[PDB]
RNA sequence: UUCGGGUCUUGUAAUUGGAAUGAGUACAAUGUAAAUACCUUAACGAGGAACAAUUGGAGGGCAAGUCUGGUGCCAGCAGCCG
């Protein structure tokens, strides 16, 4: 009757996958042994977001809060505003909406309010330049995340507007069996309620690592001051490696804490980006889960994606097992014929998903 | 279509038609080619060649015949490949929706001569490779990684300690490949490789736009064929499932005992796979007209037997008009000679799925009039509707 | 004075500018501001300089009482005498009376914009884009090309402007190369001026003229401080090795002029 | 109260309709 | 809208 | 059901704030639409 | 231009395709059974006295057919065979007409 | 020949308006998108998206009219002497 | 063009009678290598002569019907829907 899961592991992913596949699911034993059992507030707010963009969905939480029953409805979207609790930033909520947005009856226009950055969740630039380009490859032509107000922790005060005009039947089949040649490194260096000097010092650290490279390095300085700067001082950097060849991107992101050295964070993220490039074959680790899901929900056709051995980590294992339990689809991996690198080709047949909610 | 072939048969001798005409008909069937149909190419289906009841006889006795029966259905698959894993939802015409308990491929009982000779003419029974460790759920994912060598809510992936990485990337070697009299040939060759990188795609024909699309479909189909061929037969079946033409045994559970008892081999058993939307139940917004040859117009809240996808059922539709696109107003009857927007509750289905409606399915009430009552195309699927009607208050 | 009355060209100019929300744009002589209001929508901060106070006030009246009003900044007076604040991009309807000084001031200004979309008369536009061997190749084309690259976006008909000017104008994009090539501005211009007295002359013919030969001789003796016939001999030589003396000035590319400069520096003679 | 609310609703519908109509007539030409 | 969250948490 | 006439406008706090903004907002600019001796 | 059509995908397998489903549909007594016997004999050289349910026969070196005699008296049958029949042999009584 | 991409005037409140009878169609031969006229809103009905339509020379700029849909004449459907095969 | 002018058995949505005949069916004969058909012809074959002629074009009129706009009752669009 219900596909059963355990724990809070991959809570968002299990919800969206059930939402896309249309199969009811049950998630149990959520933080049973902890002093504070059951869902966190942000997880509860996350479910409310699903109810807003869907119609006919039934969501039941246990008396203890440790078990949820989910019966997905259809994706309808529409215009709405969501208030994000301070426990999580907007990116924690924007990311799952990204999976569902292109397959809705009506275009998604959701206004997200709350803290806008964190250490463990996707930033604004990460979505804008790190995940959304991947969809452009997969056929979501029009997608935009407008930054109205930046809100740094702990008080936040920021605002972001998610708009996806493109509604598609399903993602196009993916054919990427090569290592993209990344042409340039770009990025956004931002700060709030503080002097512009911090942004300048931070790019200085990033360039120091990246000056040895043979590609041009151009990092934008986005100093936010005044009313639109939020309620707290904060500052962070994003560095994106771009392949104009086939429009591929790899990125790294962190934010700075009070008392931290702006130069040090810049050097860390630059050094962080190089590791991501070393570990990446066609998409970065932070981008891989979105790519895998999109191929799974493609047409009844075999899509190919090149993945490095480093990307096959503990997280990648659960993602495939989670996908199988809901979709019954298995990702077949084969070695590449090359000897320079030990990469492997991930071949996935789409489940023939179609956007039946959209009126014709 | 105009010019359609029409064969003529005069009489019957010894229970056979004239040999000459049958010869012509057989040839015409032999060389025939079939158009691709949208529905047939989007769902898996099979026609049951034989029927069998697998319920244990003791169970039929200790509980009685009323007990639900386990039955096995055999036949050739058609259309899209059927998934190998059990649990797939499927509909049997005139029976209901069931879930496949088991599925297994059997040798072809009527192998075509070309197939047989690579390796009776009539068959009428009725008459540590990481890839494995991913799906061994018993092994923990952490255990899997180490043998061959935390959570997705944290979007940022795991990175090593900052200082160790600084030493790691002090030099830029090992990533140079990712970034963009005899030595002269080397420079141009490197420069040649650079050019195709930086302008290659824009520069890398078919006469008509139609041929371009057919090329894209065919190329993708070829890519499928190569990929499956490399894979092992077990691996192939595991991903695609059972391809069309495969002879498959399929076992069902919780089948009504009536179906076992009420078995006439004349009446066919048609099996059709269901997509996720087909399972859903809700309001169906559709565009519908009275059929031209039906004598009578239809009425709102009047039963009508619809045929959507693989399923046939009766519902109470409500005929509507947009009222110059200001409101969804209820009608009393279908328009005499044009469609109208109709709403009815039933299993959802993808838009653009055509359907036809009939008011009488029993022979006893057949009469002589045309039995096809309505035809239409489903326009939208939804979980609610806001049909309204004009109410007038009258005073003096 | 003309005013543009085509909305499509104004929208196109903004789109080609492709202003990022992060970047700040600088506008010169907005006038009516129909192009301006679109720029405010896609620009975080906009700085506008207007020669006439009344236009600026009317522009204030157009952005009047709007959320974009706080972002918009209004400045008055000729842009030259003022020192322009930093701006990432410049898209403006400059008068052509000041186009030629303007384009160079943008280049000369430290930290110049990466991209700028400007309108010039057709003849000026061709001169900006004229390439070696082209009929319209001139001294100005060689100078601007070496500092920055300029490409022609579109051509705007005279009829679109009202009252229609007699000469057509074409919107053009210029991007300043970063880093700027390491060559002294005065020395480059000194080389270009002598060799472009008549593009169709031989480069040697320009040098052998008596008046400039005085100037080169005066310049050479200054370098010694740091025989007029001797200087004539040295110039006659260095042209022969470079072979540029035979070649026409118009045909010679920017790279060729560099071979002219370095060879002269070897002789010890510097233009300026 | 509902009188005022409906008025806002119908006005928004009319504006949305007219705004769409310019778009269709814009694309077609 | 159709459907809703059934919150029986105390 | 339909209504013949405009509903009478309602002075909510937001309406007052919006109105009172304009009344204050104007006065900075000293833009008063006033009769002046001719 | 008559060559031009809407692109579509045919999911027929490249190797070992299934037998084509042939539906013999017509009013009662129009000769559906005798037609199936006649076709089967010519193709296989064997006569089937009684036919019930699907009959799969070899029809060529690499082509096979399945014959189904739709119940003439049932409309519900006429629907579901119509959704799967690759070929229909529509029987018409010439003397009686349509 | 062409594919029906969208029915631009389906929503238009005004019945039998010139906008209602316009349908965007993409020519199969070249893939260029154009518009076609339909004889009337009733005939606008038989057309649905992704149907093959044969076009013939005829709001300005619309120079084509639909003469067949799915290989059958629109007039035949309008007089209702035939039924569209799907 | 309003102003009006010119002209006489016209109209019926009314009833009603018995004469003719081939499309078709068909003994036969003729026709033909043998047949079909034509030309012939016993016998049947007409009042909605339902033994049911088509393809295009122009123009109305109607409602407790529906949409849009506004110096009230109007106008535009249109109306298989009351
Ligand atoms: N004279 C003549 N009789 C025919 C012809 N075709 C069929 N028949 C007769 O029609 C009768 C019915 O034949 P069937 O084959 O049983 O037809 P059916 O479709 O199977 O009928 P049901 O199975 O009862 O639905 C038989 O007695 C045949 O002799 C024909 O061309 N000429
Ligand atoms: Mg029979």
């Amino acid at each position: 009757k219900y596909t059963t899961f355990q724990g809070s592991q991959n809570f968002r992913l299990r919800i969206v996958l059930a939402t896309l596949s249309g199969k009811p699911i049950k998630i149990e034993k959520i933080r049973s042994g902890d002093l504070n059992p059951g869902l966190k507030d942000y997880e509860v707010s996350f479910l409310r977001l699903i109810e807003s963009v869907t119609n006919g969905s039934v969501i039941e939480i246990s008396y203890t809060g440790t078990t949820v029953i989910y019966r997905p409805g259809i994706i309808v979207g529409g215009a709405s505003t969501h208030i994000c609790p301070s426990s999580k930033p907007v990116g924690y909520f924007v990311e799952p909406m990204l999976y569902l947005a292109p397959f809705s009856k009506k275009k998604f226009s959701i206004l997200f309010k709350g803290i806008t950055a964190s250490h463990n969740d996707a930033g604004i630039e990460a979505i804008k330049w790190g995940l959304m380009p991947v969809m452009e490859k997969f056929g979501v032509r029009e997608c935009a995340l407008h930054t109205l107000k930046r809100g740094s922790p702990p008080l936040g005060g920021g605002e972001v507007h998610l708009v996806v005009d493109s509604l598609i039947a399903q993602p196009i089949t993916m054919h990427e069996i090569d290592r993209p040649i990344i042409s340039s490194i770009t990025g956004v260096a931002y700060s709030t309620r503080v002097s512009p000097s911090l942004v300048n010092r931070m790019i200085d650290g990033a360039k120091k690592v990246l000056k040895n490279l043979q590609c041009e390095v151009n990092i934008t300085a986005d100093v936010w001051r005044g009313e639109n700067s939020g309620k707290s001082p904060g500052w962070g950097i994003t560095l994106v490696a771009q392949s104009k060849q086939k429009g591929w991107s790899y990125f790294a992101e962190d934010i700075g804490d009070a008392g931290s050295i702006p130069e040090e964070l810049g050097e860390k993220v630059a050094c962080q980006l190089l590791e991501e490039i070393s570990k990446s074959a066609a998409v970065g680790r932070n981008q891989l889960p979105l790519a895998i899901v999109y191929m799974v929900i493609g047409k009844e056709d075999i899509g190919r994606l090149r993945i490095n051995k480093e990307q096959i980590d503990e997280r990648f294992i659960i993602l495939l097992r989670d996908i199988k339990k809901i979709f019954n689809t298995e990702v077949f991996l084969k070695p590449v014929d090359e000897a320079d690198n030990e990469d492997m080709i991930a071949t996935i047949k789409g489940i023939g998903f179609t956007n039946t909610s959209k009126k014709i | 279509y105009q010019g359609a072939k029409l064969f003529y048969l005069s009489g019957v001798i010894n229970g056979r038609y004239p040999d000459r005409e049958i010869l012509n008909l057989s040839r015409f069937i032999s060389v025939m080619k079939f158009r691709p149909l949208k529905w047939r190419n989007e769902h898996p289906y099979m026609l049951a060649d034989r029927f069998t009841d697998l319920t244990h006889p003791e169970l039929i006795e200790t509980q009685g015949l009323q007990i639900d029966r386990k039955v096995a259905i055999y036949g050739y698959l058609h259309g899209t490949p059927l998934p190998s894993a059990p649990g797939t939802r499927v509909h049997i015409a005139g029976v209901g929706d069931f879930s496949v308990a088991q599925i297994e491929k059997l040798p072809d009982p009527c192998p075509t001569p070309f197939y047989q000779q690579k390796l009776k003419l009539i068959y009428a029974p009725m008459s540590w490779n990481i890839g494995k460790l991913i799906y061994m759920d018993n092994i923990s994912p952490e255990e899997c990684i180490r043998r061959w060598r935390v959570d997705l809510e944290k979007f940022v992936p795991y990175f090593d300690t900052f200082e160790k990485l600084a030493k790691k990337w002090k030099s830029v070697d090992a990533i140079k490949e990712r970034f963009l009299r005899e030595m002269n040939a080397a420079k141009k060759e490197k420069l040649r490789a650079q050019f195709e990188i930086e302008e290659g795609e824009n520069f890398k024909e078919y006469d008509t736009w139609y041929e371009l699309q057919k090329a894209k479909i065919s190329k993708q189909l070829e890519i499928n064929n190569i990929e499956y061929q490399e894979m092992t037969p077990e691996q192939r079946q595991r991903i695609e499932g059972f391809k069309a033409g495969s002879y498959v045994r399929i076992v069902f559970e919780k089948v009504p005992m009536e179906f076992v008892k009420n078995f006439n081999p004349k009446f066919p058993i048609v099996m059709g796979g269901l997509l996720p939307t087909e399972i859903k139940f809700g309001i169906v917004k559709a565009r519908l007209r009275r059929h031209r040859w039906h004598k009578k117009i239809l009425k709102t809240n009047d039963p009508l037997v619809l045929s959507l996808g693989w399923r046939r059922f009766q519902t109470l539709p409500i005929y509507t008009t947009t009222d110059s696109r200001t409101r969804t107003r209820m009608l009393k009857y279908t328009p005499e000679h044009t469609y109208c927007n109709a709403a009815f509750y039933g299993p959802l289905c993808s838009p653009n799925t055509p359907f036809c409606g009939v008011q009488i399915v029993a022979n006893s009430d057949t009469g002589n009039g045309f039995r096809i009552a309505a035809t239409g195309i489903v326009e939208e699927i939804d979980v609610n509707i806001e049909i309204v009607k004009k109410l007038k208050l009258v005073g003096f | 004075q003309h005013i543009l009355k085509n909305p499509l060209v104004a929208q196109g100019i903004v789109d080609k500018a492709q202003i990022r929300p992060s970047d700040v744009v600088l506008e010169v002589g907005p006038g009516t501001g129909n192009l301006t209001v679109r720029i405010l929508e896609q620009a975080k901060n906009v700085v506008a300089v207007e020669m006439d106070p009344r236009m600026a006030a009317e522009l204030t009246k157009r952005v009047r009482g709007t959320p974009v009003e706080k972002k918009l900044e209004i400045m008055l007076g000729d842009f030259m005498k003022t020192e322009l604040p930093y701006f990432d991009i410049c898209i403006s309807n400059t008068p052509y009376q000041i186009s030629s000084p303007l384009v160079f001031k943008l280049i000369n200004q430290p930290r110049p914009p990466r991209v700028s979309i400007l309108m010039f008369q057709r003849e000026f536009a061709l001169r900006l884009l004229a390439r070696p061997g082209d009929s319209l190749y001139c001294r100005l084309s060689a100078n601007v090309q070496m500092w920055a690259n300029v490409t022609h976006i579109m051509k705007v008909g005279k009829n679109n402007f009202r009252p229609p000017p007699q000469v057509e104008s074409s919107v053009v994009r210029l991007e300043i190369k970063n880093p700027r090539p390491q060559v002294d501005y005065n020395e480059w211009d000194g080389l270009l001026r002598i060799v472009f007295v008549r593009k169709n002359r031989t480069i040697s013919a320009g040098f052998k003229s008596t008046t400039v030969m005085d100037i080169l001789e005066k310049n050479y003796k200054t370098f010694l401080a740091m025989m007029h016939d001797v200087v004539k001999e040295k110039i006659d030589t260095v042209l022969k090795e470079t072979d540029l003396g035979d070649k026409r000035a118009g045909k010679c590319d920017q790279n060729d002029f560099l071979r002219l400069l370095y060879a002269f520096h070897q002789v010890g003679i510097h233009f300026s | 109260f509902e009188a005022r609310q409906r008025i806002e609703e119908k006005n928004k519908e009319s504006s949305d309709y007219h705004a769409k109509m310019a778009h269709i007539v814009n694309t077609i030409n | 809208k159709r459907g809703g969250v059934i919150d029986k948490r105390f | 059901f339909d209504r013949t006439a405009k509903p009478v406008p309602v002075i909510t706090s937001e309406v007052t704030e919006s109105l009172e903004d304009m009344i204050r907002r104007r006065i900075q600019d000293s833009n008063f639409d006033d009769l002046q001796r001719r | 231009e008559r060559k031009l059509h809407v692109p579509m995908v045919d999911r027929t397998p490249e190797d070992d395709p299934p037998p084509f489903i042939v539906a013999v549909v017509g009013p009662p007594g129009t000769g559906k059974t005798t037609l199936i016997r006649s076709l089967v004999r010519r193709m296989t050289k064997s006569t089937l006295n009684d036919i019930q349910g699907p009959i799969t026969v070899v029809s060529g070196k690499h082509r096979r057919l399945t014959f189904l005699e739709c119940p003439a008296d049932d409309l519900n049958a006429m629907i579901d065979i119509a959704k799967i029949a690759d070929l229909v042999l529509l029987l018409i009584d010439g003397n009686f007409g349509f | 020949k062409g594919i029906v991409l969208e029915k631009l005037g389906i929503e238009s409140k005004q019945p039998n308006s010139a906008i209602r009878k316009c349908v965007r169609v993409q020519l199969i031969k070249n893939g260029k998108k154009v518009t076609a006229f339909v004889p009337n809103d009733g005939c606008l009905n038989f057309v649905d998206e992704n149907d093959e339509v044969l076009l013939a020379g005829f709001i300005p700029g619309v120079r084509f009219k639909v003469v067949k849909v799915s290989g059958v004449s629109l007039l035949a459907l309008w007089k209702e002497k035939k039924e569209k095969p799907r």
